[PDB]
Order: C-alpha cells, then sequence, then structure tokens
DNA sequence: GGGGTTTTGGGGT
DNA sequence: GGGGTTTTGGGGT
DNA sequence: GGGGTTTTGGGGT
C-alpha cells in the first residue's frame, strides 16, 4: 500500500522515502553522465505547487539509473508521472525531489491526453485510462483508490494548461535575441517544417513569437513525434556562431523537444499567431548556391494529413509489401536531377484522345489537345547513396497535375510568356536544395502527379 | 560574413574546390594551434568549435619522439599541438563505420609534422562538435553530390525516353511494376553512386592503435 | 551472491 | 549530480 | 532492511 503525497505538503525534514502523483512541465531526455550513470532531470507541478504569484511554480525531478532505459522519455508537456520512493530535499530554495531508480525507486507515466505521443504516432488505442505508457522496472501496479488521484488530476492538468501558459516568458528565450546568450537556453516556437536531411536527420524550421526563423538538426530516432504546424519546447538550444548562411541551434545529447497535450493555452495561441515565412527561400532563390532548403511545392488541403512514403519504398518495395500494394495514392518528398523531354518547348505535346497519340507542336498542331507530357528524374533521402534516379511523371491528359506549373498548357513554340515562366521553373526545380512535396497516383506501374502545385 | 571555424572554413573550400588543396586559398595554409580533445580510442583536435580527426603520416610520428622523446602521443589528451605542416584529402569510406565522415565521403586533415605545448595551455570553448554532423557542412557535402550527380546523369541519360502516354492515358486492362521507373545515374560497376571528378588523394597512414603499441605494447 | 544502504549481521521467499 | 557533456552506440544516450 | 533470486545464511561498505 502507497501514501501519495501533495508536492508542498511533503515533508523536507523527514528524508524518508515519499510518493506523489505530478504533472510534468518540462524534462531533459535522458542523458548519461561518466560509466555507469544516467539522469534525467525534469520540472513537476501539483495543485498546491504550480503557481509562483504568476509565473509558473514548480518542484524538480532528478531520476537517476544505471542503464539508459530505466529513465523515462518526455515527449510532451502535461502528461503525468507516478514516482515510488523518492527523497526531497531543498537544493537553492526549490524543493527537489530524488530518486536513484537504480536502487529501490520506480516511475511510471500516465497519459493526459486520449493516447499517448507514440500512441498517437502509430495510431493504436490506449488499453485504458488507468494504464501507464511507460514504467520502470518489469511490472507496475496501479490500486482501485489511485484511479481517482489520477483522473482528477488529469482533469486539473487540462484546466491549469487551458487556463496558464504554463511554460512562462521566464523559460525560455525570443529567438531574435538567442545569439546575447553566454551559455545555453530554451526557446518555444512552431515547427514550419520537417526536412529530411538524411537518413537519420531531420531538419527542423523554427519561428518562434518574435518573427526570427532558426534551423536545427533532430534525430528521427530521438524525437518521432515533431509534426509541421505544431509547437515545441526546445530545452536547452545553443546559439551556433559558425553558421553563417542560416541561422542554426546547437542541441546536445540531453537536449530535449516537448510537444504540448492538446488544452495547452500556450500552444493554441501559437499554433494561430505564428505564420508560415517564406522569406528565407525566397531571398535564397536570388544565390546561385543556397545552403538552405526550399520546398518548391505544396499539396491540395485534401492531403496535408496523408503520411508520406520514400522513393525506396515507392520503386524497390511497392510490388511487394502487402500496405503499399493496396494504396495506388501516395505523398512523398523529392529533388529533380533532371527533367526530360531537355527542350522545355517540348514540354507541351498536341494529343490525340482517340488514338491515345502525342506529337510535338512543330508545325503547329490541331493533331490534339495541348497537354503536359513532362518526365521528372528524381532522389531522396532515401535513395542519396544508390547509382539511380527514378522516373516520375506529369502527363496531364486526363486532368492529373494540369495546374502544376500554375501556367495552362499551350504551344511553348508561340507563347512565349508561359515558355518563359516553364523555363524559369525548370531551373528553380534542378538547382541544389530545391525540394518537390507531391501527391503521386499509381497507373501501370508509373507515379503521376496530382494535386500539387508549385508555389514560386 | 566571417567563419569563425578553421576547420569549418578550410574543409568547406576543399569540397568547394573539388579536393582540390592546391586550389583553397592560400591565406589559410598557416599553422594550426588546436586543442587535443581525446587522444584514445580516437584522436580529436579541436578548433574551438569542432573537432576533426587528425591523420599521421608515419614520418610525423618518428620525427615526433625524436624531438619529443618520452612524450606520448596517445596521453595528449586536455593538452594543445600546433601541426606546423599539413595537408587535405578527400577520400571514400563507409559513413555507417567512420563517424567523422557523411555521405561515404570524408575530407581528412593529413599531418606531417607537430610540436606539443603542455605550458598551461587553455581556451574557454563551447563544447567541440563533429564537423560531419553540422547543418551547413552536411548541406555542402550534399552540393558537392548533387553537382556529380547532375553532372552524371546529364551525361548519362539522352534520348529523351520519355515513357509513351499510351501506357499511362490507357492504362485500363493494362497493369505495370514500378521498378519500370528506375533509371540509372551513372556508368557505375555497383549499386553505388561513384561517378566523381574528383581525384581521391591516397597518402599513408598510421592506425590509432599502432601508435598505442608502439608507446606501450 | 551482490547492490545499494547502513541494515554494518541477518528475513522471507 | 541537479541547467547537464556519453561513445553497451561516436546519427536516442 | 529489503529485492530478486536461490544465496534459502552470509560479504563488503
Amino acid at each position: 500500500k502507497y501514501e501519495y503525497v501533495e508536492l508542498a505538503k511533503a515533508s523536507l525534514t523527514s528524508a524518508q522515502p515519499q510518493h506523489f502523483y505530478a504533472v510534468v512541465i518540462d524534462a531533459t531526455f535522458p542523458y548519461k553522465t561518466n560509466q555507469e550513470r544516467y539522469i534525467c532531470s525534469l520540472k513537476i507541478v501539483d495543485p498546491t505547487l504550480y503557481l509562483k504569484q504568476d509565473a509558473s511554480d514548480y518542484a524538480t525531478l532528478v531520476l537517476y539509473a544505471k542503464r539508459f532505459e530505466d529513465l523515462p522519455i518526455i515527449h510532451r508537456a502535461g502528461d503525468i508521472i507516478r514516482v515510488h520512493r523518492a527523497t526531497l530535499r531543498l537544493y537553492n530554495g526549490q524543493r527537489q525531489f530524488n530518486a536513484n531508480v537504480f536502487y529501490s525507486s520506480s516511475w511510471a507515466l500516465f497519459s493526459t491526453d486520449k493516447r499517448s505521443v507514440t500512441q498517437e504516432i502509430n495510431n493504436q488505442d490506449a488499453v485504458s485510462d488507468t494504464t501507464p505508457f511507460s514504467f520502470s522496472s518489469k511490472h507496475a501496479t496501479i490500486e482501485k483508490n489511485e484511479i481517482s488521484i489520477l483522473q482528477n488530476l488529469r482533469k486539473w492538468a487540462n484546466q491549469y494548461f487551458s487556463s496558464y501558459s504554463v511554460i512562462s516568458s521566464d523559460m525560455y528565450t525570443a529567438l531574435n535575441k538567442a545569439q546575447a546568450q553566454k551559455g545555453d537556453f530554451d526557446v518555444v516556437a512552431k515547427i514550419l517544417q520537417v526536412h529530411e536531411l538524411d537518413e537519420y536527420t531531420n531538419e527542423l524550421k523554427l519561428k518562434d513569437a518574435s518573427g526570427q526563423v532558426f534551423y536545427t538538426l533532430s534525430l528521427k530516432l530521438k524525437f518521432p513525434h515533431v509534426r509541421t504546424g505544431e509547437v515545441v519546447r526546445i530545452r536547452s538550444a545553443t546559439y551556433d556562431e559558425t553558421s553563417t548562411q542560416k541561422k542554426v541551434l546547437i542541441l546536445s545529447h540531453y537536449s530535449n523537444i516537448i510537444t504540448f497535450i492538446q488544452s495547452s493555452k500556450l500552444a493554441k495561441e501559437l499554433r494561430a499567431k505564428i505564420q508560415d515565412d517564406h522569406s528565407v527561400e525566397v531571398a535564397s532563390l536570388k544565390k546561385n548556391v543556397s545552403l538552405n532548403a526550399v520546398v518548391l511545392t505544396e499539396v491540395d488541403k485534401k492531403h496535408a494529413a496523408l503520411p508520406s512514403t520514400s522513393l525506396q519504398d515507392l520503386f524497390h518495395h511497392a510490388d511487394s509489401d502487402k500496405e503499399l500494394q493496396a494504396q495506388d495514392t501516395f505523398r512523398t518528398q523529392f529533388y529533380v536531377t533532371k527533367i526530360e523531354p531537355s527542350d522545355v518547348k517540348e514540354w507541351v505535346k498536341g494529343y490525340d484522345r482517340k488514338t491515345k497519340k502525342s506529337s510535338s507542336l512543330k508545325g503547329a498542331s490541331g493533331k490534339g489537345d495541348n497537354i503536359f507530357q513532362v518526365q521528372f528524374l528524381v532522389k531522396d533521402a532515401s535513395t542519396q547513396l544508390n547509382n539511380n534516379t527514378y522516373r516520375v511523371l506529369l502527363y496531364t491528359q486526363d486532368g492529373l497535375g494540369a495546374n502544376f506549373f500554375n501556367v495552362k498548357a499551350d504551344n511553348l513554340h508561340k507563347n512565349a510568356d508561359a515558355r518563359k515562366k516553364l523555363e524559369d521553373s525548370a531551373e528553380l526545380l534542378t538547382k541544389f536544395n530545391s525540394y518537390v512535396d507531391a501527391v503521386v497516383e499509381r497507373r501501370n506501374g508509373f507515379y503521376l502527379i496530382k494535386d500539387t502545385k508549385l508555389i514560386y | 560574413p566571417q567563419q569563425q571555424s578553421a576547420f569549418k572554413q578550410l574543409y568547406t573550400e576543399l569540397f568547394n574546390n573539388e579536393g582540390d588543396f592546391s586550389k583553397v586559398s592560400s591565406n589559410l595554409k598557416k599553422p594550426l594551434k588546436c586543442y587535443v580533445k581525446e587522444s584514445y580510442p580516437h584522436f580529436l583536435v579541436t578548433d574551438g568549435y569542432f573537432f576533426v580527426a587528425p591523420y599521421f603520416t608515419k614520418e610525423a610520428v618518428n620525427e615526433f619522439h625524436a624531438k619529443f622523446p618520452n612524450v606520448n602521443i596517445v596521453d595528449l589528451t586536455d593538452k594543445v599541438i600546433v601541426i606546423n605542416n599539413w595537408s587535405l584529402e578527400l577520400r571514400r569510406v563507409n559513413s555507417a563505420e567512420v563517424f567523422t565522415s557523411y555521405a561515404n565521403l570524408e575530407a581528412r586533415l593529413i599531418v606531417h609534422s607537430f610540436k606539443p605545448n603542455l605550458q598551461e595551455r587553455l581556451n574557454p570553448t563551447r563544447y567541440p562538435v563533429n564537423l560531419f554532423r553540422d547543418d551547413e557542412f552536411k548541406t555542402t557535402i550534399q552540393h558537392f553530390r548533387h553537382t556529380a550527380l547532375q553532372a552524371a546523369i546529364n551525361k548519362t541519360v539522352k534520348g529523351d525516353n520519355l515513357v509513351d502516354i499510351s501506357k499511362v492515358a490507357d492504362a485500363a486492362g493494362k497493369k505495370g511494376k514500378v521498378d519500370a521507373g528506375i533509371v540509372k545515374a551513372s556508368a557505375s560497376k555497383g549499386d553505388e553512386f561513384s561517378d566523381f571528378s574528383f581525384k581521391e588523394g591516397n597518402t599513408a597512414t598510421l592506425k590509432i592503435a599502432d601508435i598505442f603499441v608502439q608507446e606501450k605494447g
């Protein structure tokens, strides 16, 4: 039988093990300090300790362990943690709970929202509202009397996050003031873009309330929950003075990228207030070499929620994998290496609906209706190292991808205006660091671009 | 603007000059004063912002062991070294096995001569990070590959072999295999792209473990 | 037996 | 040892 | 003292 005590009511004198439930509002990633030790530091809150008289108040929780797996990975602020056997002591004025997981202490994590982060990523339902989504040791037991403590704290967790910012202005630094810090700092920003730099790394494009845009590398395995359009708190970043072409944040092994639970007032306001920025992209288009990635296209709103499929899967596994065989519409990202036919003037051909044949507008047709018959030779992160380039089509005779270039099909041998706009788009598409975000439809072994248009 | 990292500027200029060390700015080929972060199992030195692995020639260590007797190299951790004679090369490697590389390419610091300064050498610095894990630098190497790849593809792919429109516009009763969209990028031998034009420098170097046996069998 | 803790030799399971 | 710095892995640590 | 484990009483710190 365990007796749970509230944070502000826990004893500072009796150095005896105490137990408690609490809401997590901040945490480092679990990190190694030497050869046999791992630490995870977090800030916790509950009904008796959540606010200084305005800025948020909290207790600190330091978890010690001998293995990485014995420490909690906090991907989201707002979830709950239950700790057994912590000793409380005052550390520079703050109530600090210490727990040696490597000895007799344990923790268990509970989802405040319907699903946990991991469950959201894998689209799974939660076993029940009383089940921990992560915990230390081989087992975790929750008694009937704990159910009310949990449900009540969840109810409170939502009230707290919906009526207060929780992560107050004193817990982070404005991106446009980042360069003025001596050491590391925290940031709260909106993810504007998630670029797959390579097989292991994502490059996040961030923008905070001050309006400054910054980039930062985010390992796929470590932070698999990053999503475009969502707001996160980055715990511990430093300003990179060696980055000249773009504003970069450096993260450490102890750094953490944290999202917010649905009821978060701060996340909600920042999601609406912080709007997309393309200034970095527009400025880079004037340079011969851009160290900044530019996503030239935008997919139709109805696919915004459709998951992406790599070129590796699209061309090497699409006829063998059960899941990929049942689908005919996909979303993928890639960069264009070459565009065929070479002559931009031949991108638009005359099409005969009856004979199913297209022809060049040589002696300028009637031979059929004008259509785009463009073949892109692409490549992506998942195929970066191989000796292949892949064919992706923009054959608009049936309407798929008709507005891709924001230029209605026309005889490019006669319409100088149309030809020029397509020529400019050609240089942009083949330019280093330019990428395409597109939806494709599989027909007779080929992929045709559809519901996708250039935004530059 | 001004690049604060000596290493980052050096390695970036090398890649932006097709691995030709003679095309890199002469005002950058001056002696390198750098702090030793680690000495074993991996010898890593910093320039105050990043850490790179120096590759010592057999001549470099023998010369060292003469002008500085008993001062072991594998124990230089937390002390500084001054590389007076050095060169930069580009090598093809397995990035999955070599952490001081990216996209199977590595820029190596070839050391010919270096002297240790144990003289309470200091310098308050930020935590050194692997140059081959840096955003901008990874991007520079991607630029390099993109350029080689594009040149190879525009040389290899010719004749506008466009998918016949009927194959797609009239695909009812037609089934196909996606691997029909796979096009070879160059005239390679295997599955990896290797059609580069920089001449891969050779230069023999010592394995960090041989210099550990030479000092403590 | 062995950790971590202090119980500093000895419970229960 | 906590607002910090590993490398069972040097692209979760 | 108490876990998990098996040592089923007894080291070392």
